[PDB]
Protein backbone atom coordinates (compact mmCIF):
# COMPACT_ATOMS: atom_id res chain seq x y z
CA UNK A 1 0.00 0.00 0.00
CA UNK A 2 1.59 3.16 -1.61
CA UNK A 3 0.24 6.75 -1.31
CA UNK A 4 0.98 10.42 -2.66
CA UNK A 5 -0.14 13.54 -2.27
CA UNK A 6 0.65 17.03 -2.77
CA UNK A 7 0.22 20.57 -1.15
CA UNK A 8 2.26 23.14 0.37
CA UNK A 9 3.63 26.62 0.37
CA UNK A 10 3.49 30.34 1.80
CA UNK A 11 0.78 32.57 2.17
CA UNK A 12 -0.04 35.21 4.29
CA UNK A 13 -2.74 35.13 7.17
CA UNK A 14 -6.53 34.88 5.80
CA UNK A 15 -5.68 33.08 2.65
CA UNK A 16 -6.92 29.49 1.69
CA UNK A 17 -5.20 26.56 0.94
CA UNK A 18 -6.16 22.92 -0.82
CA UNK A 19 -4.37 19.99 0.27
CA UNK A 20 -5.24 16.37 -1.22
CA UNK A 21 -4.19 13.08 -0.57
CA UNK A 22 -4.21 10.16 -3.08
CA UNK A 23 -4.44 6.54 -2.25
CA UNK A 24 -3.76 4.67 -5.27
CA UNK A 25 -1.90 1.67 -4.49
CA UNK A 26 -4.71 -0.29 -2.61
CA UNK A 27 -7.91 -1.45 -4.02
CA UNK A 28 -11.02 0.73 -3.15
CA UNK A 29 -12.44 -1.94 -0.76
CA UNK A 30 -9.56 -2.15 1.37
CA UNK A 31 -9.52 1.40 0.96
CA UNK A 32 -12.99 1.81 1.86
CA UNK A 33 -12.36 -0.63 4.99
CA UNK A 34 -9.36 1.69 6.31
CA UNK A 35 -9.46 5.20 7.54
CA UNK A 36 -7.28 8.11 6.89
CA UNK A 37 -6.56 11.42 8.02
CA UNK A 38 -4.03 14.16 7.85
CA UNK A 39 -1.05 14.64 10.22
CA UNK A 40 0.54 17.63 11.95
CA UNK A 41 3.97 18.06 13.62
CA UNK A 42 6.04 21.20 14.45
CA UNK A 43 9.29 21.77 15.21
CA UNK A 44 10.46 20.12 18.58
CA UNK A 45 6.85 18.95 19.31
CA UNK A 46 4.45 15.60 19.40
CA UNK A 47 2.28 14.60 16.71
CA UNK A 48 -1.69 15.79 17.92
CA UNK A 49 -4.38 15.00 16.00
CA UNK A 50 -6.33 17.22 14.27
CA UNK A 51 -8.67 15.67 11.58
CA UNK A 52 -9.36 12.53 10.18
CA UNK A 53 -11.97 10.60 8.71
CA UNK A 54 -13.53 7.45 8.76
CA UNK A 55 -15.80 5.02 6.77
CA UNK A 56 -18.77 6.41 8.70
CA UNK A 57 -17.72 9.58 6.96
CA UNK A 58 -17.32 11.46 10.59
CA UNK A 59 -14.76 13.35 11.24
CA UNK A 60 -13.45 14.72 14.84
CA UNK A 61 -12.13 17.57 14.29
CA UNK A 62 -9.86 19.12 17.13
CA UNK A 63 -10.99 21.19 19.68
CA UNK A 64 -9.15 24.52 18.02
CA UNK A 65 -9.95 23.99 14.15
CA UNK A 66 -13.16 23.68 14.39
CA UNK A 67 -14.55 25.32 10.66
CA UNK A 68 -10.72 26.12 10.02
CA UNK A 69 -10.51 22.82 8.38
CA UNK A 70 -12.40 20.99 5.90
CA UNK A 71 -11.47 17.57 5.42
CA UNK A 72 -13.58 14.73 2.80
CA UNK A 73 -12.91 11.22 1.79
CA UNK A 74 -13.43 9.52 -1.95
CA UNK A 75 -14.72 6.11 -2.03
CA UNK A 76 -14.45 6.21 -5.68
CA UNK A 77 -11.59 8.54 -6.19
CA UNK A 78 -8.92 6.86 -4.02
CA UNK A 79 -8.25 10.59 -2.30
CA UNK A 80 -8.44 12.19 0.89
CA UNK A 81 -8.49 15.98 0.74
CA UNK A 82 -8.66 19.41 2.86
CA UNK A 83 -9.56 22.57 2.10
CA UNK A 84 -8.60 25.12 4.66
CA UNK A 85 -10.18 28.70 4.64
CA UNK A 86 -8.68 31.02 7.54
CA UNK A 87 -4.82 31.33 8.28
CA UNK A 88 -3.26 32.32 12.05
CA UNK A 89 0.48 32.86 12.56
CA UNK A 90 -0.41 29.57 15.37
CA UNK A 91 0.39 27.18 12.30
CA UNK A 92 3.73 27.03 11.98
CA UNK A 93 3.68 22.77 11.36
CA UNK A 94 4.27 20.29 8.99
CA UNK A 95 1.40 17.97 7.64
CA UNK A 96 1.46 14.44 6.76
CA UNK A 97 -0.75 11.89 5.50
CA UNK A 98 -1.55 8.37 7.34
CA UNK A 99 -4.08 5.15 7.06
CA UNK A 100 -5.00 3.18 10.06
CA UNK A 101 -6.34 -0.30 9.86
CA UNK A 102 -8.00 -1.86 12.66
CA UNK A 103 -8.75 -5.34 11.68
CA UNK A 104 -5.61 -6.16 13.07
CA UNK A 105 -4.75 -5.14 16.48
CA UNK A 106 -1.79 -3.78 15.25
CA UNK A 107 -3.11 -1.10 13.20
CA UNK A 108 -0.38 -1.18 10.59
CA UNK A 109 0.13 2.82 9.94
CA UNK A 110 1.50 4.17 6.71
CA UNK A 111 2.90 7.50 6.49
CA UNK A 112 2.65 9.87 3.57
CA UNK A 113 5.55 11.87 1.84
CA UNK A 114 4.07 15.11 3.99
CA UNK A 115 3.86 18.68 3.32
CA UNK A 116 4.81 21.78 4.86
CA UNK A 117 3.09 25.03 5.59
CA UNK A 118 4.67 28.48 7.80
CA UNK A 119 2.78 31.65 8.58
CA UNK A 120 4.20 34.83 8.37
CA UNK A 121 4.12 36.39 11.88
CA UNK B 1 -34.40 -38.52 5.45
CA UNK B 2 -35.15 -34.26 6.04
CA UNK B 3 -32.09 -33.51 7.02
CA UNK B 4 -28.88 -35.35 6.31
CA UNK B 5 -27.08 -32.49 7.47
CA UNK B 6 -27.25 -28.94 8.04
CA UNK B 7 -28.64 -28.29 4.66
CA UNK B 8 -31.14 -26.42 5.37
CA UNK B 9 -30.13 -23.55 8.46
CA UNK B 10 -33.53 -23.50 10.13
CA UNK B 11 -32.42 -26.85 12.04
CA UNK B 12 -30.86 -25.17 14.52
CA UNK B 13 -33.59 -22.57 15.04
CA UNK B 14 -36.08 -25.75 15.29
CA UNK B 15 -33.47 -26.84 17.79
CA UNK B 16 -32.84 -24.16 19.81
CA UNK B 17 -37.04 -23.43 19.58
CA UNK B 18 -37.73 -26.98 21.03
CA UNK B 19 -34.97 -27.04 23.43
CA UNK B 20 -36.51 -23.58 24.80
CA UNK B 21 -40.03 -25.38 24.60
CA UNK B 22 -39.11 -27.49 26.91
CA UNK B 23 -36.99 -25.68 29.40
CA UNK B 24 -39.91 -23.40 30.29
CA UNK B 25 -42.29 -26.40 30.10
CA UNK B 26 -39.42 -28.06 32.99
CA UNK B 27 -39.91 -25.07 34.75
CA UNK B 28 -44.11 -24.11 34.36
CA UNK B 29 -44.76 -27.55 35.35
CA UNK B 30 -43.30 -27.99 38.65
CA UNK B 31 -44.44 -24.74 39.76
CA UNK B 32 -48.07 -26.05 41.29
CA UNK B 33 -46.76 -29.34 41.77
CA UNK B 34 -44.50 -28.56 44.70
CA UNK B 35 -46.64 -27.21 46.87
CA UNK B 36 -48.94 -30.05 47.21
CA UNK B 37 -45.85 -32.27 47.30
CA UNK B 38 -44.40 -30.38 50.39
CA UNK B 39 -47.89 -30.26 52.11
CA UNK B 40 -48.76 -33.93 51.80
CA UNK B 41 -45.26 -34.82 52.68
CA UNK B 42 -44.97 -32.47 55.82
CA UNK B 43 -48.64 -33.88 57.49
CA UNK B 44 -47.32 -37.35 56.42
CA UNK B 45 -36.73 -22.70 61.99
CA UNK B 46 -40.14 -22.64 60.75
CA UNK B 47 -40.05 -19.35 59.06
CA UNK B 48 -37.22 -20.43 57.35
CA UNK B 49 -39.29 -23.59 56.24
CA UNK B 50 -41.77 -20.58 55.00
CA UNK B 51 -39.90 -18.81 52.69
CA UNK B 52 -38.25 -21.88 51.97
CA UNK B 53 -41.37 -22.13 48.97
CA UNK B 54 -39.82 -18.87 47.29
CA UNK B 55 -36.22 -20.33 47.72
CA UNK B 56 -37.80 -23.03 45.53
CA UNK B 57 -37.40 -20.28 42.65
CA UNK B 58 -35.04 -18.86 44.03
CA UNK B 59 -32.63 -22.13 43.09
CA UNK B 60 -32.91 -22.24 39.66
CA UNK B 61 -33.15 -18.51 39.29
CA UNK B 62 -29.58 -18.46 41.23
CA UNK B 63 -28.32 -21.05 39.75
CA UNK B 64 -28.88 -19.74 36.11
CA UNK B 65 -27.51 -16.37 36.90
CA UNK B 66 -24.38 -17.96 38.37
CA UNK B 67 -23.56 -20.58 35.70
CA UNK B 68 -24.20 -18.04 32.62
CA UNK B 69 -20.51 -16.47 32.10
CA UNK B 70 -19.13 -19.81 32.39
CA UNK B 71 -20.91 -21.63 30.16
CA UNK B 72 -20.59 -18.50 27.76
CA UNK B 73 -16.52 -18.61 28.57
CA UNK B 74 -16.94 -22.13 27.73
CA UNK B 75 -18.61 -22.32 24.19
CA UNK B 76 -15.53 -20.36 22.68
CA UNK B 77 -13.18 -22.12 24.63
CA UNK B 78 -14.22 -25.31 23.17
CA UNK B 79 -17.31 -25.21 20.89
CA UNK B 80 -21.21 -24.50 20.60
CA UNK B 81 -22.82 -27.97 20.23
CA UNK B 82 -21.03 -29.35 23.16
CA UNK B 83 -22.55 -27.31 26.34
CA UNK B 84 -25.88 -27.83 24.26
CA UNK B 85 -25.36 -31.86 24.39
CA UNK B 86 -24.39 -31.64 28.06
CA UNK B 87 -27.06 -29.35 29.15
CA UNK B 88 -29.29 -31.35 27.21
CA UNK B 89 -28.20 -34.36 29.65
CA UNK B 90 -28.85 -32.52 32.46
CA UNK B 91 -31.89 -31.18 32.50
CA UNK B 92 -33.17 -34.73 31.37
CA UNK B 93 -31.64 -36.33 34.01
CA UNK B 94 -33.06 -33.57 36.74
CA UNK B 95 -36.24 -34.18 34.97
CA UNK B 96 -36.02 -38.34 35.86
CA UNK B 97 -35.42 -36.82 38.98
CA UNK B 98 -38.34 -34.48 39.52
CA UNK B 99 -40.71 -37.41 39.62
CA UNK B 100 -38.95 -40.50 41.62
CA UNK B 101 -38.39 -37.73 43.65
CA UNK B 102 -39.46 -37.08 47.27
CA UNK B 103 -37.62 -35.06 49.66
CA UNK B 104 -37.20 -31.58 49.58
CA UNK B 105 -33.31 -31.65 49.30
CA UNK B 106 -33.34 -33.47 46.56
CA UNK B 107 -35.78 -31.63 44.85
CA UNK B 108 -33.44 -28.51 45.30
CA UNK B 109 -30.54 -30.45 43.61
CA UNK B 110 -33.07 -31.40 41.14
CA UNK B 111 -34.29 -28.32 40.22
CA UNK B 112 -30.56 -26.36 40.72
CA UNK B 113 -29.46 -29.43 37.96
CA UNK B 114 -32.07 -27.45 36.14
CA UNK B 115 -31.39 -24.34 36.12
CA UNK B 116 -27.79 -25.47 34.93
CA UNK B 117 -29.32 -27.31 32.13
CA UNK B 118 -31.40 -24.35 31.26
CA UNK B 119 -28.41 -21.69 31.41
CA UNK B 120 -26.26 -23.71 29.53
CA UNK B 121 -29.07 -23.98 26.55
CA UNK B 122 -29.65 -20.66 26.59
CA UNK B 123 -26.05 -19.54 25.74
CA UNK B 124 -24.99 -21.70 23.86
CA UNK B 125 -28.21 -21.89 21.80
CA UNK B 126 -28.50 -18.69 21.32
CA UNK B 127 -25.01 -18.07 20.13
CA UNK B 128 -24.94 -20.58 17.49
CA UNK B 129 -27.77 -19.49 16.43
CA UNK B 130 -26.52 -15.99 16.12
CA UNK B 131 -23.51 -17.25 14.72
CA UNK B 132 -24.99 -19.62 11.92
CA UNK B 133 -27.01 -16.32 11.13
CA UNK B 134 -25.16 -13.16 10.41
CA UNK B 135 -27.51 -11.28 8.12
CA UNK B 136 -28.86 -8.76 10.68
CA UNK B 137 -32.71 -9.44 9.25
CA UNK B 138 -32.29 -13.14 9.37
CA UNK B 139 -30.68 -12.92 12.69
CA UNK B 140 -33.43 -10.80 13.98
CA UNK B 141 -36.72 -13.12 12.58
CA UNK B 142 -34.86 -15.77 13.94
CA UNK B 143 -34.29 -14.27 17.26
CA UNK B 144 -37.75 -13.80 17.43
CA UNK B 145 -39.37 -17.25 16.51
CA UNK B 146 -36.88 -18.44 19.22
CA UNK B 147 -38.53 -16.17 21.81
CA UNK B 148 -42.01 -16.75 20.46
CA UNK B 149 -41.24 -20.33 21.19
CA UNK B 150 -40.46 -19.26 24.18
CA UNK B 151 -43.31 -17.59 24.90
CA UNK B 152 -45.42 -20.57 23.99
CA UNK B 153 -44.08 -23.00 25.85
CA UNK B 154 -44.65 -21.12 29.03
CA UNK B 155 -48.23 -20.20 27.95
CA UNK B 156 -48.79 -24.05 27.03
CA UNK B 157 -46.89 -25.57 30.54
CA UNK B 158 -49.83 -25.21 32.85
CA UNK B 159 -52.62 -26.88 31.60
CA UNK B 160 -50.57 -29.21 29.92
CA UNK B 161 -49.01 -30.08 33.52
CA UNK B 162 -52.41 -29.98 35.46
CA UNK B 163 -54.60 -32.27 33.13
CA UNK B 164 -52.12 -34.98 33.67
CA UNK B 165 -51.80 -34.72 37.02
CA UNK B 166 -54.95 -35.12 37.39
CA UNK B 167 -55.72 -37.73 35.55
CA UNK B 168 -53.29 -40.29 36.49
CA UNK B 169 -50.92 -38.73 38.67
CA UNK B 170 -47.63 -37.81 40.37
CA UNK B 171 -45.24 -39.31 37.52
CA UNK B 172 -47.23 -38.43 34.11
CA UNK B 173 -46.69 -34.78 33.49
CA UNK B 174 -42.79 -35.49 34.00
CA UNK B 175 -42.46 -38.93 32.22
CA UNK B 176 -43.85 -37.96 29.02
CA UNK B 177 -42.06 -34.83 29.33
CA UNK B 178 -38.77 -36.77 29.70
CA UNK B 179 -39.71 -38.88 26.68
CA UNK B 180 -40.38 -35.54 25.01
CA UNK B 181 -36.65 -34.41 25.79
CA UNK B 182 -35.43 -38.01 24.76
CA UNK B 183 -36.79 -37.48 21.45
CA UNK B 184 -34.80 -33.77 21.22
CA UNK B 185 -31.38 -35.68 22.03
CA UNK B 186 -32.46 -38.01 19.17
CA UNK B 187 -32.55 -35.37 16.89
CA UNK B 188 -29.63 -33.65 18.99
CA UNK B 189 -27.40 -36.27 18.35
CA UNK B 190 -27.71 -36.65 14.50
CA UNK B 191 -27.66 -32.67 13.93
CA UNK B 192 -24.94 -31.65 15.34
CA UNK B 193 -22.95 -34.58 15.98
CA UNK B 194 -20.08 -32.95 18.18
CA UNK B 195 -17.83 -35.81 17.73
CA UNK B 196 -14.61 -33.72 17.73
CA UNK B 197 -13.83 -30.40 19.58
CA UNK B 198 -14.10 -27.03 17.52
CA UNK B 199 -12.04 -24.97 19.12
CA UNK B 200 -12.69 -21.52 18.03
CA UNK B 201 -10.99 -19.58 15.28
CA UNK B 202 -10.94 -16.11 16.49
CA UNK B 203 -9.98 -15.27 20.43
CA UNK B 204 -13.25 -13.53 22.09
CA UNK B 205 -13.09 -10.71 23.95
CA UNK B 206 -12.72 -10.56 27.75
CA UNK B 207 -15.99 -10.11 29.53
CA UNK B 208 -14.66 -7.00 31.68
CA UNK B 209 -14.57 -5.06 28.68
CA UNK B 210 -18.39 -5.75 27.05
CA UNK B 211 -19.36 -4.40 30.80
CA UNK B 212 -17.34 -1.50 30.50
CA UNK B 213 -19.43 -0.70 27.25
CA UNK B 214 -22.29 1.58 27.92
CA UNK B 215 -24.80 0.25 24.82
CA UNK B 216 -24.55 -3.59 26.24
CA UNK B 217 -25.48 -2.14 29.18
CA UNK B 218 -28.22 0.27 28.15
CA UNK B 219 -29.62 -2.56 26.27
CA UNK B 220 -28.83 -5.08 29.37
CA UNK B 221 -30.70 -2.80 31.43
CA UNK B 222 -33.57 -2.68 29.04
CA UNK B 223 -34.56 -6.44 28.63
CA UNK B 224 -33.82 -6.38 32.80
CA UNK B 225 -36.48 -4.08 33.54
CA UNK B 226 -38.60 -5.33 31.39
CA UNK B 227 -38.94 -8.79 32.34
CA UNK B 228 -38.75 -7.33 35.50
CA UNK B 229 -41.92 -5.73 35.14
CA UNK B 230 -44.03 -9.36 34.63
CA UNK B 231 -41.69 -11.47 36.93
CA UNK B 232 -43.04 -8.87 39.82
CA UNK B 233 -46.26 -9.14 38.39
CA UNK B 234 -47.17 -12.66 38.63
CA UNK B 235 -47.35 -13.46 42.40
CA UNK B 236 -48.94 -10.14 43.70
CA UNK B 237 -51.49 -10.14 41.24
CA UNK B 238 -53.86 -13.05 42.50
CA UNK B 239 -53.63 -11.92 46.08
CA UNK B 240 -53.95 -8.38 45.69
CA UNK B 241 -57.38 -9.56 43.44
CA UNK B 242 -58.56 -11.77 46.02
CA UNK B 243 -58.25 -8.70 48.61
CA UNK B 244 -59.95 -6.07 46.51
CA UNK B 245 -61.97 -8.13 44.22
CA UNK B 246 -63.52 -10.41 46.29
CA UNK B 247 -63.08 -13.18 43.29
CA UNK B 248 -62.65 -16.88 43.08
CA UNK B 249 -59.83 -19.47 42.63
CA UNK B 250 -60.57 -20.10 38.72
CA UNK B 251 -60.50 -16.27 37.37
CA UNK B 252 -56.28 -16.54 37.59
CA UNK B 253 -55.51 -18.77 35.00
CA UNK B 254 -58.25 -16.21 32.34
CA UNK B 255 -56.48 -13.28 33.98
CA UNK B 256 -52.95 -14.27 33.01
CA UNK B 257 -53.93 -15.93 29.73
CA UNK B 258 -53.97 -12.27 27.78
CA UNK B 259 -50.46 -11.82 29.13
CA UNK B 260 -49.52 -14.91 27.47
CA UNK B 261 -50.96 -14.98 24.57
CA UNK B 262 -49.56 -11.23 23.65
CA UNK B 263 -46.58 -12.39 24.14
CA UNK B 264 -46.69 -14.68 21.67
CA UNK B 265 -48.42 -13.44 19.45
CA UNK B 266 -45.79 -10.50 19.87
CA UNK B 267 -42.66 -11.90 19.64
CA UNK B 268 -43.54 -13.49 16.37
CA UNK B 269 -44.78 -10.59 14.56
CA UNK B 270 -41.88 -7.77 15.75
CA UNK B 271 -39.44 -10.14 14.65
CA UNK B 272 -39.75 -9.37 11.10
CA UNK B 273 -41.81 -5.52 12.16
CA UNK B 274 -38.61 -4.19 13.81
CA UNK B 275 -35.79 -4.11 11.23
CA UNK B 276 -38.18 -2.83 8.60
CA UNK B 277 -39.58 -0.13 11.17
CA UNK B 278 -36.10 0.46 13.63
CA UNK B 279 -35.31 -1.71 16.81
CA UNK B 280 -34.27 1.27 19.35
CA UNK B 281 -37.80 3.09 18.21
CA UNK B 282 -39.32 -0.09 19.03
CA UNK B 283 -37.47 -0.72 22.10
CA UNK B 284 -38.31 3.06 23.54
CA UNK B 285 -42.25 1.77 22.10
CA UNK B 286 -41.97 -1.06 24.02
CA UNK B 287 -40.49 0.51 27.24
CA UNK B 288 -43.40 3.44 27.29
CA UNK B 289 -46.37 0.80 26.41
CA UNK B 290 -45.11 -1.49 29.60
CA UNK B 291 -44.88 1.68 31.59
CA UNK B 292 -48.22 3.16 30.68
CA UNK B 293 -50.01 -0.71 31.26
CA UNK B 294 -48.38 -1.41 34.56
CA UNK B 295 -49.84 2.23 35.30
CA UNK B 296 -53.03 0.87 34.58
CA UNK B 297 -53.50 -2.18 36.33
CA UNK B 298 -53.84 -0.80 39.95
CA UNK B 299 -56.20 1.40 38.68
CA UNK B 300 -58.71 -1.05 37.37
CA UNK B 301 -61.45 -2.65 39.55
CA UNK B 302 -62.93 -5.49 37.58
CA UNK B 303 -61.81 -8.61 35.37
CA UNK B 304 -62.83 -6.68 32.45
CA UNK B 305 -60.81 -3.74 33.69
CA UNK B 306 -57.55 -6.48 33.98
CA UNK B 307 -57.89 -7.50 30.52
CA UNK B 308 -57.34 -4.65 28.65
CA UNK B 309 -53.79 -3.99 30.77
CA UNK B 310 -52.52 -7.26 30.62
CA UNK B 311 -52.86 -7.86 26.71
CA UNK B 312 -50.73 -4.55 26.75
CA UNK B 313 -48.08 -5.28 28.76
CA UNK B 314 -47.45 -8.72 27.26
CA UNK B 315 -47.48 -7.34 23.51
CA UNK B 316 -44.76 -4.12 24.94
CA UNK B 317 -42.37 -6.93 26.66
CA UNK B 318 -42.80 -8.50 23.22
CA UNK B 319 -41.63 -5.86 21.40
CA UNK B 320 -38.57 -4.86 23.85
CA UNK B 321 -37.25 -8.66 23.84
CA UNK B 322 -37.79 -9.54 19.94
CA UNK B 323 -36.50 -5.93 19.58
CA UNK B 324 -33.39 -5.75 22.31
CA UNK B 325 -32.06 -9.82 21.79
CA UNK B 326 -30.21 -9.41 17.99
CA UNK B 327 -28.91 -5.74 18.95
CA UNK B 328 -26.47 -7.42 21.05
CA UNK B 329 -25.04 -9.29 18.13
CA UNK B 330 -24.94 -6.10 15.60
CA UNK B 331 -23.02 -4.00 18.49
CA UNK B 332 -20.55 -6.98 18.95
CA UNK B 333 -19.66 -7.22 15.49
CA UNK B 334 -20.15 -3.80 14.87
CA UNK B 335 -17.27 -2.50 17.12
CA UNK B 336 -16.03 -5.92 18.85
CA UNK B 337 -14.88 -9.21 17.97
CA UNK B 338 -17.46 -11.42 16.40
CA UNK B 339 -17.71 -13.76 18.95
CA UNK B 340 -21.65 -14.12 20.32
CA UNK B 341 -21.11 -16.40 23.94
CA UNK B 342 -20.06 -13.81 26.23
CA UNK B 343 -22.28 -10.97 24.85
CA UNK B 344 -25.42 -13.31 25.11
CA UNK B 345 -24.13 -14.07 28.23
CA UNK B 346 -24.60 -10.91 29.16
CA UNK B 347 -28.07 -10.63 27.77
CA UNK B 348 -29.33 -13.93 29.50
CA UNK B 349 -27.69 -12.58 32.98
CA UNK B 350 -29.82 -9.65 32.24
CA UNK B 351 -33.01 -12.24 31.30
CA UNK B 352 -32.40 -14.17 34.49
CA UNK B 353 -31.83 -11.64 37.03
CA UNK B 354 -35.41 -10.36 36.88
CA UNK B 355 -36.69 -13.87 37.48
CA UNK B 356 -34.03 -13.91 40.72
CA UNK B 357 -34.95 -10.99 42.16
CA UNK B 358 -38.82 -10.74 41.44
CA UNK B 359 -40.91 -13.06 43.80
CA UNK B 360 -39.37 -12.43 47.08
CA UNK B 361 -38.60 -8.94 46.64
CA UNK B 362 -41.92 -8.06 45.00
CA UNK B 363 -43.63 -9.69 48.43
CA UNK B 364 -41.73 -7.70 50.31
CA UNK B 365 -43.00 -4.26 49.08
CA UNK B 366 -46.45 -5.51 48.69
CA UNK B 367 -46.09 -6.48 52.53
CA UNK B 368 -44.46 -3.19 53.78
CA UNK B 369 -45.59 -0.85 50.85
CA UNK B 370 -49.07 -0.90 48.75
CA UNK B 371 -49.04 -2.64 45.39
CA UNK B 372 -50.88 0.07 43.74
CA UNK B 373 -47.42 1.57 44.90
CA UNK B 374 -45.36 -0.80 43.72
CA UNK B 375 -46.91 -1.44 39.91
CA UNK B 376 -46.28 2.65 40.03
CA UNK B 377 -42.94 2.69 40.73
CA UNK B 378 -41.85 0.19 38.12
CA UNK B 379 -43.80 2.30 35.36
CA UNK B 380 -41.63 5.22 37.06
CA UNK B 381 -38.51 3.41 36.18
CA UNK B 382 -39.51 1.82 32.78
CA UNK B 383 -40.66 5.78 31.55
CA UNK B 384 -37.61 7.07 32.82
CA UNK B 385 -35.53 4.35 31.24
CA UNK B 386 -37.26 4.69 28.13
CA UNK B 387 -35.70 7.45 26.90
CA UNK B 388 -32.04 5.87 27.19
CA UNK B 389 -33.07 3.83 24.43
CA UNK B 390 -32.61 7.01 21.46
CA UNK B 391 -29.02 6.43 22.10
CA UNK B 392 -28.76 3.24 19.92
CA UNK B 393 -29.92 4.77 17.06
CA UNK B 394 -26.10 5.06 15.27
CA UNK B 395 -23.96 3.54 17.83
CA UNK B 396 -20.20 4.83 16.86
CA UNK B 397 -17.94 2.02 15.03
CA UNK B 398 -14.57 0.71 16.85
CA UNK B 399 -12.48 2.89 14.39
CA UNK B 400 -14.46 6.24 15.66
CA UNK B 401 -13.63 5.73 18.46
CA UNK B 402 -9.78 5.36 18.14
CA UNK B 403 -9.92 7.85 16.16
CA UNK B 404 -11.71 9.90 19.36
CA UNK B 405 -8.84 8.44 21.65
CA UNK B 406 -5.98 9.89 19.17
CA UNK B 407 -7.38 13.55 19.07
CA UNK B 408 -7.71 13.29 22.90
CA UNK B 409 -4.47 12.14 23.48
Amino acid sequence: VQLQESGGGLVQPGGSLRLSCTASGVTISALNAMAMGWYRQAPGERRVMVAAVSERGNAMYRESVQGRFTVTRDFTNKMVSLQMDNLKPEDTAVYYCHVLEDRVDSFHDYWGQGTQVTVSS
Amino acid sequence: WLQESRRSRKLILFIVFLALLLDNMLLTVVVPIIPSYLYSIKHEDLLNENVQVGLLFASKATVQLITNPFIGLLTNRIGYPIPIFAGFCIMFVSTIMFAFSSSYAFLLIARSLQGIGSSCSSVAGMGMLASVYTDDEERGNVMGIALGGLAMGVLVGPPFGSVLYEFVGKTAPFLVLAALVLLDGAIQLFVLQPSRVQPESQKGTPLTTLLKDPYILIAAGSICFANMGIAMLEPALPIWMMETMCSRKWQLGVAFLPASISYLIGTNIFGILAHKMGRWLCALLGMIIVGVSILCIPFAKNIYGLIAPNFGVGFAIGMVDSSMMPIMGYLVDLRHVSVYGSVYAIADVAFCMGYAIGPSAGGAIAKAIGFPWLMTIIGIIDILFAPLCFFLRSPPSRLEEELRRRTEG
